[PDB]
């Protein structure tokens, strides 16, 4: 019921007509279910069963916004530090409203 | 650098003149060719030269192309790693359109000209989208998706381009402009903020890798992201310095919730090639990061990085796509006992996975370590920061062996003597850089 | 503390670090622990049996600073009025 | 500090000059520069040439001085290899210049965003001698520790 | 015998699967487990979280009533009958230094305020 | 094509029969609960973060009081 | 010579696990040992020239590992007196379990996969104790924790073993992340990676505290203590070798090699661990889960010791390497009469006739836990409860924790030899040759060893203490020990739910910890990327 497909020496030929199943890559193929593939399905298209809820909207915010606004206040309080430890001006970042110029340090100047 | 770009042109050229019969050989041998002259390209490369390495023009700022560190050790990456693709991969038309995707991919990396760099890396537009849409195996979906968010960003980029060539007057890299303009900033980092998947933007790399052939998935994993990292120190660093610093903290905040969305997102997925994707995003973080902080460590470490993830992510789609060359399926959940049936692609699973989670014998070890210090030399708080939420990466890695490593099955899937040829160099090249030989 | 003067230190320098005395061990017993040090190591493993005269001396010393000690707490103590 | 048009038009044409001179004789060591192109512009971008002849000299320059920090460090080792336990007393000066050379490195290219490093915690040592030194003349109390003779092995 | 043992197989699943499916972990064999135990299904004991809880809030008091004396209640000049081990001047300098160090409590010595203080140093680099 | 839907009963006897089933119903921790459990996890994930909030704010005070004093002390000296 | 040992244990790792086709089972038989005796002479050479004869050698493999700008670092080898004595107590310990694998492993499928996994695995432990800067350190921890990761999952048709294998592995993740960040701090304000200039006299509390959190993974303490009971899953030679010198030991070597420990933490946390492993121990019912719990203690010991006094760090090393002696003992016992009564359940153990080698070296393991006096665990442990009394809340716990050690000891001895057969009346057996001899003999070498040499100088320096406050851990002991032979009840039903639970750390874990992980998942996958902005 079964035959060997691939041959070493070269002289493989596909038997295409042969009443013998060949022994080839398909031979090892998973059989898979139908309800696995139903539930592949379904965790695809996972974007039919979005709904906007008042609970949808509040978790959103509270994880994914609150994660940005926590690295922002994070990341604005150690821009700060970093200004007051290397003895820089204020920095004038994009949405700090600053009276100064300073950007980039100077390498020539001393601080 | 010339002969590096003759073969480069030559190799498009060979398909057009071969009996297609014979092409899989003639492309097999035009990219060790490739290989062999990139080599001499290092060769012919002196230290000394500290700036750039190598500088040739061809009659026009467009026909400019050059080579520095980062440039150089990408273009090495990539023809190290185009031969597996043309292995991997049957028939004249595909041949013909990864050669093509190539041969614009590797222009692009060499390029010292804004304009140029985008038309070369943008006619490989159509490609993917044939590719990545192909009859059977393909999804219209994920080509669209990708075509358009490369449209977008690039023709931004192109905007920006324009502006600067009509202030300056030229918008080649070896003429020195500084620009304090916020739009044209804007304009040059939206193409990174998109090719370097970044949240919110990172959604066109997981439908495209899962949908692309395995060669093609090597290739927009090994090189394709790293482009990213060329356009920043080549064409955005020199010049938009002082945008980065005044957004640092926004840069910051996008760079650290990508890592730890990208983390969780993982979490999610039962598909193999997509467990690598999220977790190839999730690596463009630390880098575009580390680069963003614009000192010696930052960029050296970044560059370094990206060599360790085109070492470790190629390898894992390529194991994966013998995998389901084998089982034909990609479920992880149908996939079990994969330790018993395959013990020798397992081992080289396990391995590759290792170094995905940067373990020390790893390249990835040596360059999260570098990147870590240069954060670290920014602030403390940074570094911390990655470094915890790098067990989220743990979490889903070792779920994933987990489930395929017992269980019961009744078919024999192990790899055959050509796939151990083609993973062979990718494990010699991780073992020499893990050493020290980055 | 001034009541209970420090004893002289015996132990140099020279000769702690010629011992290799860390610094913890530098607290007026010295000397006594160089002998110790140089007869435990001398013997590996008798010297438990062998280096007893030793350990007895550095324990002796010991003890004496140790009286020291409480006797400058009480001091202290009785100088705040705590007792 | 101001510069007219005719003192940058000046200082172009003499770095043009200097590109020529420089031209006339080959150099394998022309990217390894021992000597800066001194300047008063606001931005060095603006003459090409002096900016990638001064980017190279920083360039040999810190290469340089991350070399002799290796050095400093290996006799650092060897000298606590041989003292023993007197290696803190007899190390204090080696540690000083290593932390000295370990600083120079890399606070001269540190970057735009990129901190001071302090190796040896010298800055806070100055810090807290400073604090200490105002509120003990003001009459306020301190919530901060006191300056420290040694807070690293030199430094 | 370790090898050949009989096992059970896990049926085929037959009905509709939920979305939440990967919360179950099963190689095959019979008993499945969830991905972390105690998260869902039978729990060990039959104890909940509750109990756990509660069981902790009686230990707490008892377990913490040995050191709440000694950190808190305690002081350095109360806290042991004898003084720090005495050390001769250019080593007892030394072993100040240390933060972590055990000559910080001396109360005789006159340089026990900023002693202290050293000892309670600062919480992050300044720099 | 397909695997069998139909299980195996050989070792039921052995080993017990397959009709106990899960009571979970597989669904998640509500937004709620969640919502408290993050603010709170998170934080403590965070404490490098309020540790150098804390020793900022201490410095950044001390300073500025010992700024306030100097001015007195300049003001009428 | 001092590279000799890795070079051996690493080549037994490569040719067992990468030619073991070519050199079989028996083959596997030969070249571990073999290979694992070599390294025992190399680490013998090594702990006599540096410990004894105080002489430090340095060796540099090679320059320039890493580097990039400023940062610099070398894969140097320092073999300072505690790497040499952690050195040579690794090498007994993993020399004495690869001669125990050769009989108890033949019933195992994969024995050379096995034997390579114990070698690369010490092989790492040794590259940890042995690295002259913190990079090698972290090597070291890596690897030994894939080793780990390999080897608790070594049976992979369980679910419970690989669950148990990704517990270890994320928890170690964690300490280890913490640790990378101490490693940062220290390179970025000291110049340097390696621990000569890495000395601090003052160092801010941040850096302690992450240097604490890293250390108390790997070395199970309180709230990290998770995955040890499960480790349980993997084959009796990982138990051995895991409790006692590879993992556990790591954190306490790493806190002192690096002396920038807070004194109150680490006194207060160790100590709560050894009570809390003793109260876990008391309920437990496996042999080999009682046996973890009490490695849990007696590293709630060592951990507490650092806090007493600036011996502190001698003392934990001593009961480090007193330690591994006597508990690799008790799990190799263990291992072999979990084979014998094809049981791991204490109520079904009995009196039966056997070996009289392993049933006297579970004797003297057993009596080395307890505190039996004149021997070597005895002084390692009482150097530590003596000088630990000016602490008085941690000597408080120490000796209620010694009080619960002799009682579940006493009773584990009790129920294994002294209580009546109690499995069934089935042809069970496992015959032992003379290797298993050779293993077990070996170990009560290193204990006869240890009294004679001791484990610290400060051993029998004098704690100038009263009598009857010297003498008292004895008292405690047999107290326990007696009270353990009755079998008598100590707590009620409901705290001994609470203790057979572990405490229900793990049940917090789930309920709450792991349900907010996977609904962060939830929102940022099925509302977010694949909800909010997916397409029709
Ligand atoms: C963070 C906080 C948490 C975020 C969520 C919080 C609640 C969000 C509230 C908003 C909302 O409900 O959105 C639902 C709503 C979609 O409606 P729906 O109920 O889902 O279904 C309708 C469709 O038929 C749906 O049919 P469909 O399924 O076929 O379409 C699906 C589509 C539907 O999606 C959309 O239509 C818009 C998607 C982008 C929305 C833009 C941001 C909106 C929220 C940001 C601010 C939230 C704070 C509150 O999704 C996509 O496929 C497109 C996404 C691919 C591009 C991804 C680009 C991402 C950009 C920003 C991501 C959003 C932030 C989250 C992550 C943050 C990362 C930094 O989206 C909007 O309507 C957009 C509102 C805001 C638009 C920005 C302002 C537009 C500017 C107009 C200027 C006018 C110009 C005048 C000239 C005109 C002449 C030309
Ligand atoms: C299917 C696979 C089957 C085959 C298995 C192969 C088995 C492999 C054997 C493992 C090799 C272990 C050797 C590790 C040392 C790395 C070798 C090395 O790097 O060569 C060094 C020379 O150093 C040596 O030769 C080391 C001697 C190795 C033998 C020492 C004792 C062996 C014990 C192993 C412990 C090594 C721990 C090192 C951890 C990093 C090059 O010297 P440099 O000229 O200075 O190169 C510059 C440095 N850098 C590479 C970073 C650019
Ligand atoms: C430091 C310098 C010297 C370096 C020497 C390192 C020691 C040996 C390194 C050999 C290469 C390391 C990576 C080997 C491949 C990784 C996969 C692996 O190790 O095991 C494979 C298969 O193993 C192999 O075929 C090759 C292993 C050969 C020797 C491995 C030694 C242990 C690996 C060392 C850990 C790497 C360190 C990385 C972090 C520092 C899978 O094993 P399991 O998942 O447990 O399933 C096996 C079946 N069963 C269920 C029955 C258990
Ligand atoms: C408060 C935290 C303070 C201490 C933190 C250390 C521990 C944190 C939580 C440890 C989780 C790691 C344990 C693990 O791997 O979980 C599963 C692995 O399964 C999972 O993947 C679940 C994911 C859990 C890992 C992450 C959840 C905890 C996250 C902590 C904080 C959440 C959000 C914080 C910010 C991201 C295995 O557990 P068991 O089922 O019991 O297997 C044991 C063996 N036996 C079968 C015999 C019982
Ligand atoms: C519609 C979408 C949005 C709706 C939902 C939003 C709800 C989220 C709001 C809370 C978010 C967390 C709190 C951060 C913002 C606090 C308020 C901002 C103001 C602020 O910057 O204050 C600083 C907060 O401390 C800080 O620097 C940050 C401390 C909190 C961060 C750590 C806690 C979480 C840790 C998890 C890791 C995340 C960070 C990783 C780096 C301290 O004031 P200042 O002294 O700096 O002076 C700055 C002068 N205002
Ligand atoms: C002064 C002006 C004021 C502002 C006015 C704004 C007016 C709106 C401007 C929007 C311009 C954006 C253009 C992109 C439109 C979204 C794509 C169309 C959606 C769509 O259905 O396309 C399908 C697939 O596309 C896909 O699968 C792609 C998925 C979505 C692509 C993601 C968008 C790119 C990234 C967006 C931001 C990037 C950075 C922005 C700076 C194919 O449809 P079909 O071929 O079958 O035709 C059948 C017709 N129903
Ligand atoms: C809301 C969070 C921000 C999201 C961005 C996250 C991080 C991206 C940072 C990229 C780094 C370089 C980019 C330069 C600036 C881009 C955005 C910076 C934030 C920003 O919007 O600042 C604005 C200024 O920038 C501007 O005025 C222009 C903004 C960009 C324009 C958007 C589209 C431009 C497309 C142009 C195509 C190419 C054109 C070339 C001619 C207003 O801040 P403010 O200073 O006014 O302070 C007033 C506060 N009270
Ligand atoms: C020796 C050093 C210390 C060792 C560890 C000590 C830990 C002590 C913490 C427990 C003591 C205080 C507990 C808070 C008081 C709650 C008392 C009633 C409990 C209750 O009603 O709700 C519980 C909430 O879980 C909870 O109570 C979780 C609160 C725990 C706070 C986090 C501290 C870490 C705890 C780790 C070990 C403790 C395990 C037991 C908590 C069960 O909730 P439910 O499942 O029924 O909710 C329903 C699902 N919709």
């Amino acid at each position: 019921s079964s035959r060997i497909a691939g041959d070493t020496t070269g002289k493989y030929t596909p038997n295409i007509f042969s009443p013998e199943t060949p022994m080839d890559r398909s031979f090892s193929h998973v059989p898979k279910n139908p309800f696995w593939e139903a539930w592949v399905f379904r965790r695809d298209n996972i974007q039919r069963e979005f709904v906007w809820t008042w609970q949808t909207i509040f978790d959103l915010a509270t994880f994914v916004g609150g994660l940005y606004v926590a690295m922002y206040a994070t990341a604005s309080f150690c821009s700060r530090q970093n200004d007051k430890r290397n003895g820089y001006p204020e920095r004038n970042y994009y949405f700090s409203d600053s009276k100064s110029n300073f950007v980039i340090p100077d390498e020539r100047e001393f601080y | 650098m010339s002969l590096y770009l003759f073969m480069l042109f030559l190799q498009p050229l060979s398909l057009s003149f071969v009996s297609r019969s014979f092409s899989k050989i003639s492309s097999l041998m035009m990219s060790f060719a490739t290989l062999w002259s990139a080599v001499y390209m290092w060769f012919t490369s002196n230290g000394a030269n500290q700036t750039f390495y190598q500088v040739v023009s061809w009659g026009s700022d467009w026909s400019t192309f050059g080579v520095c560190y980062t440039s150089l050790y990408i273009s090495l990456l990539c023809a190290f790693i185009f031969p597996i693709c043309v292995i991997l991969v049957q028939g004249y038309r595909a041949l013909s359109i990864l050669i093509c995707i190539q041969t614009a991919v590797s222009l692009s990396i060499v390029s010292l000209h804004m304009l140029a760099f985008y038309a070369l890396f943008e006619s490989s537009l159509l490609l993917f989208f044939i590719l990545i849409g192909r009859r059977k195996y393909g999804s219209l979906s994920a080509a669209y998706n990708i075509s358009i968010y490369t449209f977008i960003s690039a023709l931004g980029f192109l905007i920006s381009a324009f502006w600067l060539n009509w202030s300056f007057g030229s918008v080649c890299a070896l003429l020195p402009n500084e620009e304090a303009n916020s739009f044209v900033a804007f304009g040059i980092f939206i193409l990174l903020w998109v090719k370097a998947p970044l949240v919110p933007f990172h959604l066109w790399l997981p439908e495209a890798h899962v949908y692309a052939p395995t060669a093609g998935s090597v290739l927009l994993a090994g090189v394709l992201l790293k482009i990213s990292i060329v356009g920043l120190h080549v064409f955005f660093l020199p010049i938009c310095a002082s945008s980065i610093v005044k957004a640092f903290p926004l840069i910051l905040s996008i760079c650290l919730g990508s890592f730890i969305f990208s983390s969780f997102s993982t979490l999610k997925q039962i598909d193999l090639k997509k467990i690598v994707a999220y977790s190839s995003i999730s690596h463009m973080a630390i880098v575009f990061l580390s680069s963003a902080t614009n000192s010696g460590l930052g960029i050296q470490g970044a560059v370094l990085y990206c060599i360790a993830h085109g070492l470790i992510s190629p390898g894992l789609f390529l194991l994966v796509g013998i995998l389901y060359k084998n089982t034909n399926t990609k479920l992880v959940f149908y996939l079990r006992g994969l330790s018993q049936q395959a013990p020798v692609w397992w081992s080289v699973w396990v391995f590759f996975m290792l170094g995905n989670l940067a373990f020390p014998l790893f390249p990835n070890f040596i360059a999260e370590v570098v990147c870590l210090s240069a954060l670290f030399k920014n602030h403390e708080l940074y570094a911390y920061a990655f470094i915890f939420f790098s067990f989220v990466g743990t979490v889903y890695s070792s779920t994933v062996l987990g489930r395929l490593k017992g269980g019961v099955s009744s078919q024999c899937v192990d790899a055959s003597r050509l796939d151990v040829i083609s993973w062979n160099p990718l494990v010699l090249a991780t073992v020499v850089t893990g050493i020290g030989y980055m | 503390a001034d009541r209970f003067p420090p004893p002289k230190m015996v132990a140099t320098q020279e000769e702690m670090d010629n011992a290799d005395i860390p610094y913890k061990y530098r607290d007026y017993c010295a000397h006594l622990i160089i002998d110790f040090k140089e007869c435990r190591y001398g013997h590996p493993l008798t010297w438990r049996i062998n280096c007893a005269h030793e350990l007895h001396h550095y324990n002796k010393c010991s003890y004496i600073e140790f009286k020291r000690r409480v006797a400058i707490a009480i001091e202290e103590k009785k100088r705040r009025g705590l007792m | 500090t101001t510069a007219t048009i005719e003192e940058r038009r000046a200082f172009h044409k003499e770095v043009l000059d200097i590109v020529q001179s420089k031209l006339a004789n080959k150099n394998s060591e022309w990217a390894r520069p021992e000597e800066p192109i001194l300047h008063n512009l606001k931005s060095e971008k603006e003459e090409p040439h002096v900016y990638y002849h001064n980017n190279n000299f920083r360039v040999t320059r810190q290469l340089i001085h991350f070399e002799k920090t290796k050095i400093f460090e290996d006799e650092l080792d060897k000298c606590m290899r041989t003292h023993g336990e007197a290696k803190y007393r007899k190390c204090q000066e080696i540690a000083k210049r290593f932390q000295a050379s370990c600083r120079v490195a890399s606070n001269l290219e540190r970057g735009p965003n990129a901190r001071k490093r302090d190796v040896g915690f010298i800055y806070q040592n100055n810090k807290l001698r400073e604090l200490e030194k105002d509120a003990k003349e003001l009459g306020l109390n301190n919530p901060f520790p006191p300056s420290s003779p040694r807070t690293t092995i030199g430094y | 015998a370790g090898a050949g043992g009989p096992v059970k197989l896990s049926p085929p699943v037959d009905k509709p699967l939920p979305y939440n499916y990967d919360f179950w972990m099963d190689n095959g064999i019979y008993p499945g487990q969830p991905i972390y135990d105690g998260m869902f299904g039978s729990m060990v004991g039959n104890m909940s979280l509750e109990y756990m809880a509660k069981g902790w809030l009686v230990l707490l008091p008892i377990l913490s009533a040995p050191f709440v004396y000694e950190h808190c209640i305690a002081d350095d000049v109360t806290r042991n009958p004898f003084v720090p081990r005495q050390y001769p001047s250019e080593v007892r300098e030394f072993l100040a230094l240390f933060k972590n160090g055990f000559v910080l409590n001396d109360y005789s010595q006159p340089d026990y305020e900023e002693m202290k203080r050293r000892q309670s140093g600062l919480l992050t680099p300044i720099y | 094509n397909y695997a069998s839907l139909k299980a195996d009963t050989s070792m039921d006897h052995v080993f017990g029969d397959s009709t106990n089933k899960l009571n979970y119903d597989f669904q998640l921790m509500s937004s709620k609960e969640a919502f408290f459990w993050n603010y709170t996890l998170y934080p403590i994930v965070g404490f490098p973060i309020f540790l150098y909030l804390y020793q900022f704010n201490k410095l950044e005070n001390f300073e500025a009081e010992i700024a306030a004093a100097k001015a007195a002390k300049a003001a009428s000296e | 010579m001092f590279l000799l040992a890795v070079y051996f244990l690493f080549f037994s790792a490569i040719a067992n696990g990468f030619f073991g086709r070519y050199l079989g089972v028996r083959g596997s038989q030969l070249l571990g040992p073999s290979a694992l005796f070599l390294a025992l002479l190399c680490s013998g050479t090594i702990f006599y020239e540096v410990c004894i004869q105080g002489c430090s050698t340095n060796i540099k493999l090679f320059e320039n590992f890493v580097y990039s700008n400023e940062l610099n670092v070398s894969a140097s080898f320092l073999y300072d007196p505690l790497a040499a004595t952690m050195t040579l107590t690794v090498v007994w310990i993993s020399c004495a379990v690869h001669a125990y694998q050769n009989l108890y492993m033949r019933g195992d499928g994969s024995q050379t996969l096995f034997t390579s996994y114990l070698s690369a695995f010490t092989g790492f432990m040794l590259i940890l104790v042995a690295g002259q800067n913190l990079v090698m350190l972290f090597i070291g921890w890596e690897g030994i924790g894939v080793c780990s990761y390999l080897l608790i999952g070594y049976y992979g048709s369980r679910v419970s073993a690989v669950k148990s294998a990704n517990k270890s592995l994320i928890v170690n993740k964690i300490s280890d992340g913490f640790l990378l960040g101490s490693m940062l701090y220290l390179w970025f304000y000291t110049g340097s990676f390696s621990y000569c200039s890495l000395a601090t006299f003052q160092i801010p509390d941040v850096v302690s505290i992450l240097v604490l959190l890293g250390a108390i993974g790997k070395s199970s303490q309180l709230f990290f203590h998770v995955w040890l009971a499960d480790a349980m899953e993997g084959p009796t030679p990982v138990s051995a070798l895991i409790h006692a010198a590879t993992l556990v030991t790591a954190g306490i070597y790493v806190l002192c090699k690096l002396n920038l420990h807070s004194q109150s933490a680490v006194g207060i946390l160790g100590a709560a661990t050894a009570l809390m492993g003793g109260l876990f121990g008391l309920a437990a019912n496996d042999l080999k889960r009682v046996i973890a719990f009490s490695t849990c203690s007696q590293l709630g010991y060592m951990m507490a010791v650092l806090s007493t006094c600036d011996d502190g760090a001698d003392f934990a090393m001593g009961h480090l390497v007193s330690h591994a002696g006597f508990k690799a003992t008790l799990f190799l016992s263990a291992g072999l009469s979990i084979a014998k009564e094809n049981n791991n359940f204490l109520n079904r153990y009995g009196s039966r006739q056997g070996s009289p080698t392993l049933s006297f070296a579970t004797t003297i393991a057993s009596l080395n836990l307890l505190g039996f006096p004149e021997l070597g665990g005895f002084y390692s442990k009482e150097s530590i409860l003596n000088n630990a009394y000016i602490n008085q809340g941690v000597s408080i716990i120490l000796t209620l924790a010694t009080f619960l050690t002799a009682f579940y000891t006493s009773k584990v001895l009790a129920q294994l030899y002294l209580f009546p057969y109690g499995n069934g009346r089935q042809q069970k057996s496992f015959d032992i040759d003379a290797t298993t001899l050779i293993c077990f003999g070996l170990l009560l070498s290193e204990m006869l060893l240890r009294i004679f040499t001791g484990s610290s100088l400060s051993q029998n320096m004098t704690t100038n203490l009263p009598a009857h406050i010297k003498n008292l851990p004895f008292w405690v002991a047999l107290s326990g020990a007696l009270s353990g032979l009755a079998t008598t009840n100590l707590f009620s039903s409901n705290f001994m739910r609470f203790f057979g639970n572990r405490g229900g750390f793990d049940v917090f874990y789930a309920r709450k910890c792991s349900n907010v992980f996977y609904h962060n998942a939830y929102v940022s996958y099925t509302l977010l990327d694949r909800g909010f902005l997916k397409l029709y």
